[PDB]
This record gives C-alpha cells, sequence and structure tokens, in this order.
RNA sequence: CAUAUCCUUAACUCAUUGUCCCUUUUUUUU
C-alpha cells in the first residue's frame, strides 16, 4: 500500500530530501514537497535518539 | 481582517434603537443603542447570535415600525457539502433569507 | 491563574461591566498574573456580575476594592480580547486549603 | 492513552471556536480548504487587494467579491474520501 | 435508645480455622436464636464468619459482650457489617407473583 | 464515655439530622447496563444487567408493596424477616452457609498457673509493609490486606483489586508524600483498572458511616480526577455515584456543596444528556422526599453544564404529568432550582419556562400550587428587569389568589407578586403596589415566621416604586413596622437581621434620614449586643446613603453618645463598631468638633486597661479617626496622640501592638513626616527592632511603616542604619503573607536610591545561596526592583558575574531576575540586548532542565520589550537555542518554551514562526506531529490574518485544486 | 550585636552546614573518582557512563552501591 | 516492573459564614 523510497525519490521534484520514515507518512508526497520548500528549517535531529537532549 | 471575527456586514435599525455588527461566518452580534436623560449616547452590552458553519452575503436592517428589530440576511450553510464526496450536495444547497428578531423584552436576538 | 492548571475561564462576550479585584488581588494582572504595567481595563461578561456577585473579585472571588486590568504584555499579545476572564471553578487548591484547616481547627 | 484522548477533546474544543486549527491528523485537504477560505475573507476585507483583482480581471467589483462568495462552499475541490 | 448503625449481621475475626458448626451455633446461640452462619472458604477470607441474628437486640447484645472473647486460645474480633450493597438483581417476576397472592389473599386492592 | 471526645475530628454523621439519614439507607445497587455501548447494539441475553424496564418494575413493585404494607397494618424494617434466597444477595460470593444442627434449638476462679504461648504474639492486626494504620471500623473494606499471599498465585483480576486497595489505604490514611504518589498512580493507571474495579471499591468507603468530612473530600476527589481519565467508561455507574454525591448538593457545608456541584457538572459531560435523563427518569416519582429532593437539585446542575434548550422537552414532559403529583412537583422544582443556579442564562428561555409552570397554580394539590407560586418568583428574580410580557399569563391567577386564599397560600403567592412589582411598568406597577400594601398592613401582625421573612422583602420592593408616597408611608406602613419587626428576636437570626437592615434602609431613601434614625437611635444603648451591631449597620448604611444634612443639634447628641457607648460595650470582636464609628463621624464631618475631647479622652484612657482586646480597640479607633481630625484642623491634639501611641510600642501582646503601629500609620499619613512628633529620628530607630516580631500583624504594619519613612524620609537615618535595616529585611522574605513580602521588595529599591545599589546588591546576591525557594525567588525579585529603578547599567555587571558561581541556584535566580528586570524595564530594554544575548544562549545550551525553562521565561519577555524596535537579529538568533527543546515533556519547562514563543510571534513575525514548523506538521511520528500542530495553532489563533501572505505554494493534484491563482495573478 | 553575639541566621547556618558536609565527604574522594561540573553538581568517573549526582552526600551513596562496586573492579 | 529517598520547579496558597429549609394528614383561634 505504501511507497518505497525510490518511488518517492523519483516523485518529488527535490529528491535529496527523502528520508528512510518518510514513507511511513500518511500523506508522503506533501510531507516531501514541504521538506524542500524554501527557507524551512527541519524537524530538530534528535526526535529519533533515545537518549534526552543535551543529556 | 479575521474570517470569524466581526466587521464585516454592519446594519442599523431603521429607527435606531440596535446595531448588529457580523462576520462573514458564523458571527454576529447586536449592540442596543438609547439615550439617557442627558441626552448622551448609551451603548448596553452585546447580544450575540451564533451559527457555525454559516456563511453571510449581506445583512440588512428591516423597517418594522416600532416593533422588535429585525434584521435580514443573505445566509449559507457548508456543513453538508464538505461530508459530500461526490460533491453534489455543493451543487444542490441554496442560499436562505432568514430573519433575526431582537426580543427587546428578553433581552435576546432569536433567528 | 497561570500557577493553576485546573482553573478555567469564563470566556464568554463580555459586556459593559468592569471586573474589580479585591485587596488580596488588588495591582495584578488577571490573565498573566503579573505586578507591573497595566494597560487596559477588564471587562466582564453579563452573567457574571448577575446579581449579588456584582462587583466580586474576578480572579478569587472576594469583595472587590479596585479595578482590574490587563498588563501591558497581554495586551500586545491581545489575551484581552479572548473573552470574560473571571474564573468559573475554585479549583483543587482551594478545596484542598478549606479542609486542611478545617480538620486542624 | 489518556494523554492521547485529552489532547483529542481539547483539540476538538479549539476547532469549534476557532475554525481552522488544526491537529495531528488533519489531513492535506482540511488545511488547503481552511487556508482558501481565509484568504477569500481576507480578500474580501482588504480594499487594494480587491481593487486589484478587479482590475487584473475586467470585471466590477461587485462582481469580483459575489464570484469570491461563490467559492467559499467548495474552494479545493470535492471532500477526499 | 439504639445507635442507627447497629443490624443483625455480625462480622468475626480472628476464627480459629476448622472450627465445627456445632460449636459455632453454641458460641453465638446463646444471644439469641440464629437466622444464619456463613464461613469463609476461599483462603484470602479464610478464618472469619459472618453470622445473622433473627433479633436486632440480641445482635446488639452478642456486639456488646462477645468481642474479645477467647476461643481457642485467641481474643475474637466483633464488628457489625455493613451491609452496604446487593450482589443480585431482585427478580420481579417472583415478587410479583408473590405480592399477587398476598393480595388475592387479603383483598386487598 | 471517652475522654478524648474533645479531641477527636468529628463525624459526617454527627451533624445529620432525621432527614439526612436516609442516605444511610441507599445501599449500592446491582449491575446496570449501558445502552450505548458497542455503538448500542443488540442487547446479550441472559446477561443479567438491568436496563431501564427493569428498574422501573422494580420501583413499581416496592411502592406496590408498601402499599400493600400499609394495608396490612390497620387491618391488625431491619426487623422484618430476611428471605433464604434474597439474602444471598447481601453477601459476597466467598461464602458457604452452614446446615444448622439437630442439637441446636433456636428460643470464681483461683489461682492457676500459666502455659507459655506465641500465639498472641503472631497475631497481628494491622497491614505488613508501608501501609498506614488501619484503623478498627476499616477493618471490613481493608481486610484483604491483613492476609498475605504471594502474587503469584492469584487471578489478574485479583492481583488487580488487591492493588487498587492498597492505593485507597495510601490516599486515605496517608502522610501527604504517601498520599501524593497514590493519588497520581490511581489517576494515570485509572483506564487500565478499568472503570469497575475502581468504583465498586471506592462507593462502598464513601457509604460508611464513621467518615471524617476530609476523608470524604479526598474519595471525592479521586473520583473527579478519575472522571477526566474514563470519560465514557462510566456510563453503567452513573446512578451509583449519584446517590453518593447528590447528598452533597444538600450539604450544611459550602465548599462541599460546590464540589458536589461541580462533579455532577463533570459527570454531565462525561455521560451526556441521553444517559442523564434516563438514569435521572426513575427518581422523579420515587416514594421517598429525600430522593426526589436532591434529583430535582441535580437537575439544576445537568443543566448549567448541559444547556437548557438540551433537557426543555424533558422538562416539558415531566411537569405535565398526570398520574402522579409527585412528579408534576418535582418538575416545578426542576424550574425552580434552574432559576436560582443559572440567574441571567434563564432570560432566553424564559416564555418556554413558565408556560410549563402556569398550569401548576391552578392545580388541585396544594404542595403543586405553593411550587408553583415559588418558581414564579425565582423566574421573576432571576429576570431583573426584563419578561414582563412573558409573565402576563400568570398575573390573573396569582391575582386571584392573593385576594381569595388566606392561610398558607399566601406567602407563597405575595412572594411571586412582589418579585413581579419591579419587572412591570409604572402604570401597573402603582396599581398593583397599592392592593398588596394593603394587604400588608394586614400582615405586619401575624406571628407566622414565613409570612415576616416574605413581607420584609416585598415591603422592600414596594418601597422603591413611585406609587407610594412619603406621607404614606410614614403615616402607615411606618409605625407598625417599627412596633412588629424591630424586636430582639428578629436580630439573632442572620437572614432576618440581613433582610432587615435592607429594609430599613429602602425605607429611609423614600421617608428621610431623621425620620429613621430618630426611632432607632436610643437602641444604641441597649444592653443585648446583637441588637445594637444590628442598629449600628442600619444607622452606618443610612448615613452613608443621604448625609446628614437631615440630622439636627438634638439628635446628634443622641447619636454621638450612643456611639461612644456602643464602642465601649463591645465583645464580639468584629469591625461593625469601628466601621460604625467611622462613617458615622466622617458623615458629620466639621459638626463632630466639639466632640473630640471626649473621644480622644475616652480612647486614650480605654489604650491602658486590662483588656488586650479593649486596648487593641482603642488603637483601632484612632486609626479610623484620624482624617476627621484633619478637616476638623485640630492637628495638635492628633500631634499628641503620636506622641502618646509612642510609648505604647513596648507592648508585649502582638494584636495590641500591631493596632498601636496601624494607628501610627495612619498619623504619619493625615500630618506628614517633616511635623511628626515624636521626630522620624525618634521613630525610626525605635522601630527596627520591632521588626524581629515574627507575628503577621505587626510584620505587615511595620514593614509599611518602615518602606514609607525610606523614600520619603531618608535623611533622618545614617546609611550604616539602612544597610543594617537592609538586611534585616532578608527575614521578612520568609513571611507566609505575601503582602508582607510584596512590602520588603519594593523597601529594597527605596533603600538602594539611598545608599546605593552596590551595597544593596551585594547582600541581596549573597541571599541567593539559601536553599528555600520563597527566599529565593523574592531575593531575585528585589534585584530586578533595584535594576529598575537604579538603571540597569548599575546592577548588570555584577549580576552577570555571578552567573560564574558553581552553585546551581545562584545560576537559576540570576536568570530568574533578569527574567523579571526584563519583564519590568519593557522598552528600554533594548539597550542590553546585546549584552545579555549571550548568557541566555548560553544557558540555552545547558544539560540542566530548568536553566532551559528560565532562560524561555527571560526570552518572552526580552521579545515583547524589544517589539517595534528592530532588534530581530537578537531574536531569531535566540529563536534557534529556543526551538530544539520543543520535544521537552515537563509541563513547566513545556509551557515556558510556549511562552517564549509567543512572545517571538509579535517581534519576529508570523513569517518566521511558520517556517520553523512547516516541516514537522505532516512529519510521520505523532510526537513530532501534534507538538507541531499546537505551535501552529497558537501561531494561527494569534495572527490569522497575517498568515495569508506567508503560507506555501501547494500543487494540484489529481481531482483537487490547491493554488491559490488570483495572487498568481500579473498586473 | 557586637559584644556578645544575638540570635542567628539559620539560612546562612544551613549554607555552612552543606560546606562542612562537603569538605568531610570530599576527603574520602580521590581526586580522579569525582568530577565536578560547571553547576556544582559531581560526576561519577568510575562508571563508564557518568551518572551525575546532586549533592556528595549522593556520591557517596552512590559509591557504596552495588552497580558501582561492579564497575570499579574493572577499572 | 514495583518501593523509599535526595534535589528542584510554579512572585503556588494560609481556612471559611456563601436561602442546604427540602421533612409530620399538621394548618395562630371568633
Ligand atoms: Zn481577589
Ligand atoms: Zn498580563
Ligand atoms: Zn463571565
Ligand atoms: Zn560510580
Amino acid at each position: 500500500n505504501r511507497f518505497t523510497v525510490a518511488e518517492l525519490k523519483q516523485l518529488v521534484a527535490r529528491p535529496d530530501v527523502v528520508e528512510m520514515h518518510d514513507v511511513t507518512a500518511q500523506d508522503p508526497k506533501l510531507l516531501v514537497h514541504l521538506k524542500a520548500t524554501r527557507n524551512s528549517v527541519p524537524v530538530p535531529r534528535h526526535w529519533c535518539f533515545k537518549r534526552k537532549y543535551l543529556q | 481582517c479575521r474570517r470569524i471575527v466581526p466587521g464585516q456586514f454592519l446594519a442599523v435599525d431603521p429607527k435606531g434603537r440596535a446595531v448588529m455588527i457580523s462576520a462573514i461566518e458564523k458571527q454576529k452580534l447586536v449592540y442596543i443603542l438609547n439615550r439617557d436623560a442627558a441626552a448622551r449616547l448609551t451603548i448596553s452590552s452585546p447580544l450575540e447570535a451564533h451559527k457555525a458553519n454559516t456563511l453571510v452575503y449581506h445583512v440588512v436592517g428591516v423597517d418594522v415600525g416600532f416593533e422588535n428589530p429585525m434584521f435580514a440576511c443573505l445566509e449559507m450553510d457548508y456543513e453538508e457539502a464538505d461530508n459530500d464526496p461526490t460533491g453534489e450536495a455543493a451543487a444542490n444547497t441554496q442560499q436562505t433569507l432568514t430573519f433575526y428578531e431582537l426580543d427587546l423584552g428578553l433581552n435576546h436576538v432569536v433567528r | 491563574a497561570k500557577h493553576h492548571p485546573d482553573l478555567i475561564f469564563c470566556r464568554k462576550q463580555a459586556g459593559v461591566a468592569i471586573g474589580r479585584l479585591c485587596e488580596k488581588c488588588d495591582g495584578k494582572c488577571v490573565i498573566c498574573d503579573s505586578y507591573v504595567r497595566p494597560c487596559t481595563l477588564v471587562r466582564i461578561c453579563d452573567e457574571c456580575n448577575y446579581g449579588s456577585y456584582q462587583g466580586r473579585c474576578v480572579i478569587c472571588g472576594g469583595p472587590g476594592v479596585s479595578d482590574a486590568y490587563y498588563c501591558k504584555e497581554c495586551t500586545i499579545q491581545e489575551k484581552d480580547r479572548d473573552g470574560c476572564p473571571k474564573i468559573v471553578n475554585l479549583g483543587s487548591s482551594k478545596t484542598d486549603l478549606f479542609y486542611e484547616r478545617k480538620k486542624y481547627g | 492513552m489518556t494523554d492521547r484522548y485529552t489532547i483529542h477533546s481539547q483539540l476538538e474544543h479549539l476547532q469549534s471556536k476557532y475554525i481552522g486549527t488544526g491537529h495531528a491528523d488533519t489531513t492535506k485537504w482540511e488545511w488547503l480548504v481552511n487556508q482558501h477560505r481565509d484568504s477569500y475573507c481576507s480578500y474580501m476585507g482588504h480594499f487594494d487587494l480587491l481593487n486589484y483583482f478587479a482590475i487584473a480581471e475586467n470585471e466590477s467589483k461587485a462582481r469580483v467579491r459575489f464570484n469570491l462568495m461563490e467559492k467559499m462552499l467548495q474552494p479545493c475541490g470535492p471532500p477526499a474520501d | 435508645r439504639l445507635p442507627p448503625e447497629v443490624n443483625r449481621i455480625l462480622y468475626i475475626r480472628n476464627l480459629p480455622y476448622k472450627i465445627t458448626a456445632e460449636e459455632m451455633y453454641d458460641i453465638f446461640g446463646k444471644y439469641g436464636p440464629i437466622r444464619q452462619i456463613r464461613v469463609g472458604n476461599t483462603p484470602e477470607t479464610r478464618g472469619t464468619a459472618y453470622v445473622v441474628y433473627e433479633d436486632i437486640f440480641d445482635a446488639k447484645n452478642a456486639c456488646d459482650h462477645l468481642s474479645g472473647f477467647n476461643v481457642c486460645n485467641r481474643y475474637l474480633v466483633v464488628l457489625y457489617y455493613n451491609a452496604n450493597r446487593a450482589f443480585q438483581k431482585m427478580d420481579t417476576k417472583k415478587k410479583e407473583e408473590q405480592l399477587k397472592l398476598l393480595k388475592e389473599k387479603y383483598g386487598i386492592n | 464515655y471517652d475522654p478524648f471526645a474533645e479531641h477527636r475530628p468529628p463525624k459526617i454523621a454527627d451533624r445529620e439530622d432525621e432527614y439526612k439519614k436516609h442516605r444511610r439507607t441507599m445501599i449500592i445497587s446491582p449491575e446496570r447496563l449501558d445502552p450505548f455501548a458497542d455503538g448500542g447494539k443488540t442487547p446479550d441475553p441472559k446477561m443479567n444487567a438491568r436496563t431501564y424496564m427493569d428498574v422501573m418494575r422494580e420501583q413499581h413493585l416496592t411502592k406496590e408493596e408498601r402499599e400493600i404494607r400499609q394495608q396490612l397494618a390497620e387491618k391488625a424494617e431491619r426487623n422484618r424477616p430476611l428471605s433464604d434466597e434474597e439474602l444471598d444477595a447481601m453477601f459476597p460470593e466467598g461464602y458457604k452457609v452452614l446446615p444448622p444442627p439437630a442439637g441446636y434449638v433456636p428460643i470464681m476462679t483461683g489461682f492457676h498457673m500459666q502455659t507459655e504461648d506465641r500465639t498472641m504474639k503472631s497475631v497481628n492486626d494491622q497491614p505488613s509493609g508501608n501501609l498506614p494504620f488501619l484503623k478498627p471500623d476499616d477493618i471490613q473494606y481493608f481486610d484483604k490486606l491483613l492476609v498475605d499471599v504471594d502474587e503469584s498465585t492469584l487471578s489478574p483480576e485479583e492481583q488487580k483489586e488487591r492493588k487498587i486497595m492498597k492505593l485507597l489505604l495510601k490516599i486515605k490514611n496517608g502522610t501527604p508524600p504517601m498520599r501524593k504518589a497514590a493519588l497520581r498512580q490511581i489517576t494515570d493507571k485509572a483506564r487500565e483498572f478499568g472503570a469497575g474495579p475502581l468504583f465498586n471499591q471506592i462507593l462502598p468507603l464513601l457509604m460508611s458511616p464513621t467518615l471524617e468530612d476530609q476523608e470524604r473530600h479526598l474519595l471525592v476527589k479521586v473520583i473527579d480526577r478519575i472522571l477526566y481519565k474514563l470519560d465514557d467508561l462510566v456510563r453503567p455507574y452513573v446512578h451509583k455515584i449519584l446517590v453518593v454525591i447528590e447528598p452533597l448538593l444538600i450539604d450544611e457545608d459550602y465548599y462541599a456543596r460546590v464540589e458536589g456541584r461541580e462533579i455532577i457538572s463533570n459527570l454531565a459531560k462525561a455521560a451526556g444528556l441521553a444517559t442523564m435523563i434516563s438514569t435521572m427518569r426513575p427518581d422523579i416519582d420515587n416514594m421517598d422526599e429525600y430522593v426526589r429532593n436532591t434529583t430535582a437539585r441535580a437537575f439544576a446542575v445537568v443543566a448549567s453544564a448541559l444547556g437548557i434548550p438540551s433537557l426543555l422537552p424533558f422538562l416539558k414532559a415531566v411537569c405535565k404529568s398526570k398520574k402522579s403529583w409527585q412528579a408534576r412537583h418535582t418538575g416545578i422544582k426542576i424550574v425552580q432550582q434552574i432559576a436560582i443556579l443559572m440567574g441571567c442564562a434563564i432570560l432566553p428561555h424564559l416564555r418556554s419556562l413558565v408556560e410549563i409552570i402556569e398550569h401548576g397554580l391552578v392545580d388541585e394539590q396544594q404542595k403543586v400550587r405553593t411550587i408553583s407560586a415559588l418558581a414564579i418568583a425565582a423566574l421573576a428574580e432571576a429576570a431583573t428587569p426584563y419578561g414582563i410580557e412573558s409573565f402576563d399569563s400568570v398575573l390573573k391567577p396569582l391575582w386571584k389568589g392573593i385576594r381569595q386564599h388566606r392561610g398558607k397560600g399566601l406567602a407563597a403567592f405575595l412572594k411571586a407578586i412582589g418579585y413581579l412589582i419591579p419587572l412591570m411598568d409604572a402604570e401597573y406597577a402603582n396599581y398593583y403596589t397599592r392592593e398588596v400594601m394593603l394587604i400588608l398592613i394586614r400582615e405586619f401582625q401575624s406571628p407566622d415566621e414565613e409570612m415576616k421573612k416574605i413581607v420584609l422583602k416585598v415591603v422592600k420592593q414596594c418601597c422603591g416604586t413611585d406609587g407610594v408616597e412619603a406621607n404614606y408611608i410614614k403615616t402607615e406602613i411606618l409605625p407598625p413596622f417599627f412596633k412588629h419587626f424591630w424586636q430582639h428576636r428578629m436580630a439573632l437570626d442572620r437572614r432576618n437581621y440581613r433582610q432587615l437592615v435592607d429594609t430599613t434602609v429602602e425605607l429611609a431613601n423614600k421617608v428621610g434620614a431623621a425620620e429613621i434614625i430618630s426611632r432607632i437611635v436610643d437602641d444604641l444603648k441597649d444592653e443585648a449586643e446583637q441588637y445594637r451591631k444590628m442598629v449600628m449597620e442600619t444607622i452606618e448604611k443610612i448615613m452613608g446613603n443621604l448625609g446628614a444634612a437631615d440630622i439636627d443639634h438634638k439628635l446628634e447628641e443622641q447619636l454621638i453618645d450612643g456611639i461612644l457607648y456602643a464602642f465601649q460595650e463591645q465583645t464580639t470582636e468584629d469591625s461593625v463598631m469601628l466601621n460604625g464609628f467611622g462613617t458615622v463621624v466622617n458623615a458629620l464631618g466639621k459638626r463632630v468638633k466639639p466632640y473630640l475631647p471626649q473621644i480622644c479622652g475616652t480612647v486614650l484612657w480605654r489604650l491602658n486597661n486590662k483588656s488586650a482586646k479593649v486596648r487593641q480597640q482603642a488603637a483601632d479607633l484612632i486609626s479610623r479617626t484620624a482624617v476627621v481630625m484633619k478637616t476638623c484642623q485640630e492637628e495638635k491634639l492628633m500631634g499628641h496622640l503620636g506622641v502618646v501611641l509612642y510609648e505604647y510600642l513596648g507592648e508585649e501582646y502582638p494584636e495590641v501592638l500591631g493596632s498601636i503601629l496601624g494607628a501610627l500609620k495612619a498619623i504619619v499619613n493625615v500630618i506628614g513626616m517633616h511635623k511628626m512628633t515624636p521626630p522620624i529620628k525618634d521613630l525610626l530607630p525605635r522601630l527596627t527592632p520591632i521588626l524581629k516580631n515574627r507575628h503577621e500583624k505587626v510584620q505587615e504594619n511595620c514593614i509599611d511603616l518602615v518602606g514609607r519613612i525610606a523614600d520619603r524620609g531618608a535623611e533622618y537615618v545614617s546609611a550604616r542604619e539602612w544597610m543594617r535595616i537592609c538586611f534585616e529585611l532578608l527575614e521578612l522574605l520568609k513571611a507566609h503573607k505575601k503582602a508582607i513580602r510584596r512590602a520588603t521588595v519594593n523597601t529594597f529599591g527605596y533603600i538602594a536610591k539611598a545608599i546605593g545599589p552596590h551595597d544593596v546588591l551585594a547582600t541581596l546576591l549573597n541571599n541567593l545561596k539559601v536553599q528555600e525557594r520563597q527566599n529565593r525567588v523574592c531575593t531575585t525579585v528585589a534585584i530586578a526592583i533595584v535594576a529598575e529603578t537604579c538603571s540597569p547599567f548599575t546592577v548588570l555587571p555584577a549580576l552577570m558575574n555571578e552567573y560564574r558561581v558553581p552553585e546551581l541556584n545562584v545560576q537559576n535566580g540570576v536568570l530568574k531576575s533578569l527574567s523579571f528586570l526584563f519583564e519590568y524595564i519593557g522598552e528600554m530594554g533594548k539597550d542590553y540586548i546585546y549584552a545579555v544575548t549571550p548568557l541566555l544562549e548560553d544557558a540555552l545550551m545547558d544539560r540542566d532542565l530548568v536553566h532551559r525553562q528560565t532562560a524561555s521565561a527571560v526570552v518572552q519577555h526580552m521579545s515583547l520589550g524589544v517589539y517595534g524596535f528592530g532588534c530581530e537579529d537578537s531574536l531569531n538568533h535566540l529563536l534557534n537555542y529556543v526551538w530544539p527543546n520543543v520535544f521537552e515533556t515537563s509541563p513547566h519547562v513545556i509551557q515556558a518554551v510556549m511562552g517564549a514563543l509567543e512572545g517571538l510571534r509579535v517581534a519576529i513575525g508570523p513569517c518566521r514562526m511558520l517556517q520553523y514548523c512547516l516541516q514537522g506538521l505532516f512529519h510521520p511520528a505523532r510526537k513530532v506531529r501534534d507538538v507541531y500542530w499546537k505551535i501552529y495553532n497558537s501561531i494561527y489563533i494569534g495572527s490569522q490574518d497575517a498568515l495569508i501572505a506567508h503560507y506555501p505554494r501547494i500543487y494540484n493534484d489529481d481531482k483537487n485544486t490547491y493554488i491559490r491563482y488570483e495572487l498568481d495573478y500579473i498586473l | 550585636m557586637s559584644f556578645k553575639r544575638e540570635g542567628d541566621d539559620w539560612s546562612q547556618l544551613n549554607v555552612l552546614k552543606k560546606r562542612r558536609v562537603g569538605d568531610l565527604l570530599a576527603s574520602y574522594i580521590p581526586e580522579d573518582e569525582a568530577l565536578m561540573l560547571r553547576d556544582g553538581r559531581f560526576a561519577c568517573a568510575i562508571c563508564p557512563h557518568r551518572p551525575v549526582l546532586d549533592t556528595l552526600a549522593m556520591l557517596t551513596a552512590h559509591r557504596a552501591g552495588k552497580k558501582h562496586l561492579s564497575s570499579l573492579q574493572l577499572f
């Protein structure tokens, strides 16, 4: 039912931003569209880390 | 210029007893205007008439003689239209004219 | 208040009634609870000054002794536009204090 | 679990009060319909955006406002379910 | 001249295990006739009892004098039982036929 | 008989009368069914859950069975026989009956030496572990904790219920640490436990005959904490909660009454209208009037929560019902209670409500007629001054009843008409007032308590209208009014006291102050204290509203002599004689000047008698009459008083000393510091050891005096004195009363204006090493106070240097005082934002979460100050540090971060804040997503209009169009 | 208050007590074993994951514990 | 997982009087 990373990367206008987990999104097309829009800042990287922030 | 904060439409009662301000959708407010014994203008607290999911195209105050002030409206309800995937409900929903009456006895606005 | 998460504002459409503050609450802001820089006067909704309640404290509910204001920062953020700022429930802290003193005394 | 459900009740409370707040499960369609309708209201409100649109299309302003009010019903097509 | 919490049913703690039915009825039957006795089987309840007296005043007296009695080298702890809940439906059909038979019997209504 | 009876806390069962005891008869019902459960599925047969129709059959069947026993009584309880199969309903399933034996038929000792036994050592009465003391009367609730058992042996249900039993024991009897932890854990694990297992152990505890009200309070706190948790899983338990909470609506304790209301309104919002309506339907026609009373109270609450249009059809159906008048009575009582509770809210429904009640005024049952009149009076009070047109329908039966009925109907009908009179316009009001005045003249005689309570109110209501004449009132109302109502038994009840003083003030408006005050002035010398107190209140309010231009010279001697007598002869230790004295002499003004020798001599004399209360009251009287001596231009006498009160400083009773200080405070205000005798040079070093006094009244009145001298009079003391008095103020920060603490903080700024900010600031910075948070938070505020009053370049360097001290509280402290500082200086803080930007970015990188929450508070307040001033590069830089903290979960830190972002939205704009959120609004994880969505909503609420220009461009997909084509227009 | 001392400042006395407890307990901890952080907290330098503890009383109580002893003998 | 403890946070508070009058075949007498 869901895209793999290769189809998603070709379907973006810009394929450098797509990550492993973006296919797990409920609307992956819009997510990779928003990640490739200008001047938006990315989600803080430690959202997936098990250790707490700055600890 | 918010979507639900009033200010867009403004209608006065032709005798001069109330004024009604409404937003494009779901928010209306009536103010009752009066004169004190020193001939100064006095204002009341707002009476509200709110109706969710409802668009207003125009609002005008109706000239009823000295009865309770009426306000007429070109309303439309988009609630059904956002729940029809086929798109029929957008096509055959229709605009209504609704009259709001300010009941000066009971201090409240009734549709 | 900002110190009590379980308290709840009225938030109805405010009217021409001026909200007041009891001696304990004098000089503080109704929203963010600050002591400095008063910017605008507080208006309360009709139901909240009904009857005997006319003129009680907005924040706690005691006999009001001066007018309540919003501070400058709540004005700039337009927190003064959300509704009637009367607190409508006592909350856990007030109730607990009563039963504790009554147990002792 | 219960925190999920309390977040859910709080956000549907907000959404009833201010039309057009989202929550964690806003679909694309819902977000864009909100910002279309807010745009239309904003265009009606500001006088010079409405002048600009009434000049760029050769229409009168009353016709422009009436067409924008007609578009408020289904601004982005039918709901995607 | 009684407090409202007095009850026909008594709850008994510190009861020595596998005491006989006869010894039980002989201990508690002095104060009055006994409507029913229930003894705890399940091991969490094992060793405690409920005694129902036919008379409320006997139960009052058995609480008043029974407490701290020494049976099998241990003190006996007696209390009133607070019958605060119901465990089954009241079976409206049986109560209906019973009331119909009473009303039929005395021509009431 | 116990000698400890003085010491133990009382029980709820003791203050209850015969009427209240009915709530201990009610037992917990068996299992009830939920119709809405699983989408309203077809009910499973043989479930043995009671439905609605089972409940109504049982109710009808017991009504019939009592009718039977009432019939069979005339021909010829716990005492009643108990059937064998129904008895089984009284016990849990654990036990098996014994068969009676056959031998049972129903109906000194000397010296002995003992054998050693170990068995008495073995038996225990308390549970094992860290569990609280188990009181002996709780044994049958917590008996399963006594026996010891391995957890693995028993079932998951039994370990779940044993777990709940331990938690409830810790909530009832624990110390506040145990109680806090257990409370939290039963809240968090509530849904996992399920609504069933909680309630069948919580509800038996609230039914116990030996609760104290603090234990009842803790238990209902448990119920409303778990009511947020299982919001939809409480439907089978709605009625069970009500019969354990509805008694609290008629509890004599006000806070019990309020918390009963809040938990019924939360229960209504959790269960919804249909569940509530079905559940309470049976209790409307119940045979007991206790159940009907409290159900009528509770429907009012459910109507407050869900709204009147919801249950207005049901309520109309219950008031029309012509099988039972109990149900009609109960429905009209619900309407009365709604009007008492809702107040102003009922107006939009007034004509719906009156039409439900109109048929009750003409009912054949007299109780129903009475409750309809009381309901009309409630509605008309709530609607003042609207709805006269809605009440036109009932003016005719009401009137007909007032002319016709005599007796007990008349009180209720007369009450209703008295409330309808202010609603109506002048032409009809003048009609109805005259005839109802004639009825009230007749009813002044009546020795019936409800009639007296009614006609005082109705006198006031007919006295408001203009259709009564002043001549008529003082000729015909006034002599029987003062003969029948101004009595000693009227003054003892508080409602009668209060109504009486209100009505007499309203009469004085029409008639005149002299005519009322001259009838009651000689009872300022009455020798019943409560009477004098009532008379004092009436005079006080009359001379407060009307002034004293009407009072001639012969009556003012009466009045001055009477208030002096009443002041000297008080015992009850309240402010009524003091307020009365102040109001009267301020009203008299300059006319009181010949009486000031008498007053000063009296007060001066009572300042040294043996009773502490008498001396206290004398100093209070000086503090009230200080202003009168300024208007009477008698500053020499007040100057003398200041000299006298200075010698009373050495008092050892703190109540008297606080009043001496209060009196001094008033004299300093009235005369001024520079003409004060004893001079401020003599007074301030007298006051500095009075600071040590730990009593709150002394501290409060002394700090105000000290702080006021600190600014208006700082040259009366040496700089070393202000320094050591400054040191002393650090002990004033441990006070419990908050006003003492904020007066103390202010005084630090005034002192720093005299000895300079550095000496003050070093002391305050040293105080941050203290452990207790109340000291440190106040020191922090005082650092900001001085920083603001002596401009921030003076105290900045030292405060920023203190951030390097290797102690955690000091570093949190400096950050906290910067937070207050930027809040205080406002726009002037654009001068120091570049100075403190690197300090804050050091704090926002810190490992301690608190360091990050206080730095976010600093960012919020600094952000709003520099709004409009072009400091956006610093703020955007600090956003880069604030923003990764959005995934914190602790609530204090989480709300400080959100406050910082809401401050930044108004300083660097909605566009930047949307640019931060954009990438995570549709992120795959719900964790990142809902945090991101609740930032977006804050931007949306605050700036919904500005975002129109800032949204990104979303492309069209296959069937929906998403481009905003108008903005793409080119001119 | 100069000639004979009056009263006592219990807050500052409690600060002194915290210092004296610190000096006492610190003299039994060798300098490698404990690392003092910027804010005055202490980390255990033996244990590989460097737990950080708020007081020296807690550091001593930690060094008693079994997790520390196991981590100690490897080092 | 299930238990104490230590540290810390929120200018956190220092009791309250605010028709509960509801109830008995019950009703102040020419
Ligand atoms: Zn207050
Ligand atoms: Zn504020
Ligand atoms: Zn309000
Ligand atoms: Zn270690």
